């Protein structure tokens, strides 16, 4: 039963532990991404005006 | 058939000592086994941590 513990948890700590890290490398590239998206479509604003 | 009767329970008496001897064997061995199998998952869980 504590094999059975370690062998369940383990597995989905692993399997979430993957996820939360691949989520938290798209969330700190999206903050990069929209401030790109930001001085590019506000460079393209900005002659749009003109 | 005296003899018969006599000559039939030695053969009783030692079919069933060998029956109770039997039982010594399993009774045992599926005990050892058990705290083999015991011994083993002890270490198994590390392994499985490792996994």
């Amino acid at each position: 039963a504590m094999s059975m513990a370690v062998e369940s948890t383990g597995n989905a700590k692993a399997e979430a532990e993957s996820r939360a890290e691949a989520a938290r490398i798209e969330g700190e590239g999206s903050v990069l991404q929209a401030k790109l998206k930001a001085q590019a479509l506000a460079i393209e604003t900005e002659a749009e005006l003109e | 058939l005296a003899i018969e009767i006599t000559t039939n329970s030695q053969e009783a008496a030692a079919k069933h000592e060998a029956q109770r001897l039997e039982q010594e064997a399993r009774g045992r061995l599926e005990r050892q086994k058990i705290l083999d199998q015991s011994e083993a998952e002890k270490a198994r869980k590390e392994l499985l941590e490792l996994e």
